[PDB]
Parts: structure tokens; C-alpha cells; sequence
């Protein structure tokens, strides 16, 4: 439909309310490819549409914003997604990215290593993950909730995402986690967003909008992933790169959202209401300090 | 008194007909920007492409030290504008050309301070 002129398609609310069984994902336009603007990489186009969609939500955008980006490398040794995030985010936003393999980045700081080795002293206003292991695309194995880096991401959100902050975590048919879905119930709102340039893939970004630090709804993660696949299975999405040609409104508006440090007891319903509206961030405003754990080994006989 | 001269290496490599460094990260943008050379956000005009700075820096891409004495990089974390007629080789372009310290345009590719 009119969907082709959007940056992508978000999961309709009706599918979220179903109780489907997990089936295999069979996409009708499987193998199709979007025609990309001359010389533009798939990941630039994919991150641009993700960012164009995030512009429509109620993200908190404070001064001194802090954004962490996992899975930022590429097989090309560069970081296309980081470059789009830095273009999108207000100038001066602290941008940290990370990947298992080495790459050169425009981020303010890059950590190379498994994401479970990454620790941060400070909390974050936005977490982006494009972590993905292609060995999960095994159609001969049962499709179970995966752990690995998804287990890291769940703990990382609960321990280091500021109240009011948001996340976008890439998933696929086979690359998913039941607890992450359940954690979407801890945001004021959530969806699974599919970019129009990659609509032939079962990829989506699991988006949690304005983190509340507690269950707002109770979500069964296995059922919810089955709902998502059921949506993908019955709603062919027309590949489109139309939105990439309209960059006039792309940059994220620096809203100067308020940041307050608050203790657990002080979070009343008035606070929660502001958190839900993207009008408040709760965290310390201290220094951004990060590290990566390094395992030491002496291989000498 | 020995350090490697990667800049010379790449120039000689190009001159011999070497395929320019690929996978420079080109950005989507309006192409209605100021056209200055190195900016905090994409600034291509109608005759330029905008690229992720790091991906266009020879030193970054080769995993070698920067010639800056404190090791600082001019391009990483910014966006470089490249004339579309040179966008096949953004690394070569940024190496071989120079930014006017007065107006911020590429000398010979936007700088009009000699009029
Ligand atoms: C953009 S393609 C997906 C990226 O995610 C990265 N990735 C996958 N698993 C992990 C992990 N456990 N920790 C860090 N990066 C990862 C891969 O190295 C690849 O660059
Ligand atoms: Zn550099
Ligand atoms: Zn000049």
C-alpha cells in the first residue's frame, strides 16, 4: 500500500494480541532485492530507515545524550551503521560502538571483543544492537529461544538503560530471545519494525520506547515471537527504497529532555507518566566510562 | 630514522593503475549542504557525495599511526565531502588535496578565496 512510501512497517497491534504457535517463516518475496540508490550500502539504507522510523516515536533526547551501539562492525572493516547513527543523532551525542571483530569507526570510542566483556560505569539513553550470528539461519534445527548475546543484552538493559531510554535490537526468524520480548513489556510502548529496503528478510528491530524499569504488561516471549512470525508469514511487504530519497527531515531533534537523578522510592505515578511520554530521563549525569574485559593467556610451552 | 610512508605508497599504487580503496561509507543526504570539505554532519552540495570520515582516511583504513604528532585524525567522527567526479577514490582525494583554512572548502574544489 501506502506502506511503500514509509521507511518500513511496524507490527500491527492486533498481531501482538494473538496467541499463535511458532511456525517456520516463509516470506513470499524471499530473494527479492531492493534497488538501492547508486553507491549506497545496504546497511546505510537499513539504518537510515530505522532512524527515520525512530523519528516518529517519543524518544527522550537530552543534552549530553549517550548512545551505545553493539554489533557495529562489518565484513568490510567499517561501520556503516555507526556513521548513520552519528549523522542522525544531535551533534555532540556521545556514541560508543562495539563488535567482536576489528573495524574502523566514527564513534567516539570503539571496543573490540565479545559483547559480554563490555562494562560501563554510566547509564545510556539509547541502545542499538545489530549483533547477529548467521549460523542461526539453520532451517534443519528446531527454532528455540537463543541465549548468547541476547542474555547479555537483557541484563545490560535492566542494569544500564536509563529510565525513559529506548532500544532497537535486531532479530530474525532464528535470532531471537523470549526474555527480550518479555522485557519489551517494561517500556511504555514497543514494536517490531521491518525496514522497507530489507522487507524480504525475516529481520526486524525490536523497539522498546521509554523504559520504565518494571513490568507494564506481562508478555510471554515465546508466544510473542510466534505472533511476529505469523505477521511476517501473512503480510508480504513490498520492497521499497522510496524513503531514502527524502532526507530533509532526517536529523533527530535535540529536545533537551530533562535528566534527573532519582532513587527508587521517589518514582511516583507522575514521574512514570513523564517517562512514558518521552519527557524525562532518570540517570546520573556523570562521566561516560567504558571498558572491555580481556582474557590473559600465556601460550608458551 | 625510519617510518613507513603510506601516503607515497598509495599514490605510487594509484599511478601504477591500482584499484582505489573501496567500501568508503557514503551517506544519504539532501545534497543541499554548504559544500565545505570536512563537517560535523553531511554537507554535500549538488556536485558532491558525503562520506563517513573514518572510512575515507588512509591511516584509519590501513591500521597505521596518524602523521599527526598527537596521533589525532582529521576525518574520523566527521563527514568528508568529495566531488562526485572523484567519488570513485575518496581516500586518494582526501590524501592528495587540502582544505582552505579560511573558508573550509577544498582548495581547487570550492575555495574561491583567490578572487
Ligand atoms: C552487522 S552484521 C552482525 C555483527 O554482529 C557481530 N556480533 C555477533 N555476535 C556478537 C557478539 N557476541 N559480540 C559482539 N559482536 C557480535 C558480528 O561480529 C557482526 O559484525
Ligand atoms: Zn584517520
Ligand atoms: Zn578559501
Amino acid at each position: 500500500s501506502s506502506q511503500a512510501w514509509q521507511p518500513g512497517v511496524a507490527m500491527p497491534n492486533l498481531y501482538k494480541m494473538q496467541r499463535m504457535l511458532l511456525e517456520k517463516c516463509d516470506l513470499q518475496n524471499y530473494g527479492d532485492s531492493a534497488t538501492l540508490p547508486k553507491g549506497i550500502m545496504m546497511n546505510v539504507a537499513k539504518y537510515t530507515q530505522l532512524c527515520q522510523y525512530l523519528n516518529t516515536l517519543t524518544l527522550a533526547v537530552p543534552y549530553n545524550m549517550r548512545v551505545i551501539h553493539f554489533g557495529a562492525g562489518s565484513d568490510k572493516g567499517v561501520a556503516p551503521g555507526t556513521a548513520v547513527l552519528r549523522q542522525w543523532l544531535p551533534t555532540g551525542t556521545l556514541l560508543v560502538d562495539s563488535d567482536l571483530n576489528d573495524f574502523v569507526s566514527d564513534a567516539d570510542s570503539t571496543l573490540i571483543g565479545d559483547c559480554a566483556t563490555v562494562h560501563t560505569a554510566n547509564k545510556w539513553d539509547l541502545i542499538i544492537s545489530d549483533m547477529y550470528d548467521p549460523k542461526t539461519k539453520n532451517v534443519t534445527k528446531e527454532n528455540d529461544s537463543k541465549e548468547g548475546f541476547f542474555t547479555y543484552i537483557c541484563g545490560f538493559i535492566q542494569q544500564k538503560l536509563a529510565l525513559g531510554g529506548s532500544v532497537a535490537i535486531k532479530i530474525t526468524e532464528h535470532s531471537w530471545n523470549a526474555d527480550l520480548y518479555k522485557l519489551m513489556g517494561h517500556f511504555a510502548w514497543w514494536t517490531a519494525f521491518v525496514t522497507n529496503v530489507n522487507a524480504s528478510s525475516s529481520e526486524a528491530f525490536l523497539i522498546g520506547c521509554n523504559y520504565l524499569g518494571k513490568p507494564r504488561e506481562q508478555i510471554d516471549g515465546y508466544v510473542m515471537h510466534a505472533n511476529y512470525i505469523f505477521w511476517r508469514n501473512t503480510n508480504p511487504i513490498q520492497l521499497s527504497s522510496y524513503s531514502l530519497f527524502d532526507m530533509s527531515k532526517f536529523p533527530l531533534k535535540l529536545r533537551g529532555t530533562a535528566v534527573m537523578s532519582l532513587k527508587e522510592g521517589q518514582i511516583n505515578d507522575m514521574i512514570l507518566s513523564l517517562l512514558s511520554k518521552g519527557r524525562l530521563i532518570i540517570r546520573e549525569n556523570n562521566r561516560v566510562v567504558i571498558s572491555s574485559d580481556v582474557l590473559v593467556n600465556n601460550e608458551n610451552c | 630514522a625510519f617510518a613507513v610512508d603510506a601516503a607515497k605508497a598509495y599514490k605510487d599504487y594509484l599511478a601504477s593503475g591500482g584499484q582505489p580503496i573501496t567500501n568508503c561509507v557514503k551517506m544519504l543526504c539532501t545534497h543541499t549542504g554548504t559544500g565545505q570539505a570536512i563537517t560535523v554532519t553531511p554537507e554535500a552540495n549538488m556536485d558532491q557525495e558525503s562520506f563517513g570520515g573514518a572510512s575515507c582516511c588512509l591511516y584509519c583504513r590501513c591500521h597505521i599511526d596518524h602523521p599527526n604528532p598527537k596521533g589525532f585524525c582529521d576525518l574520523k567522527g566527521k563527514y568528508v565531502q568529495i566531488p562526485t567526479t572523484c567519488a570513485n577514490d575518496p581516500v586518494g582525494f582526501t590524501l592528495k588535496n587540502t582544505v582552505c583554512t579560511v573558508c573550509g572548502m577544498w582548495k581547487g574544489y570550492g575555495c574561491s578565496c583567490d578572487q
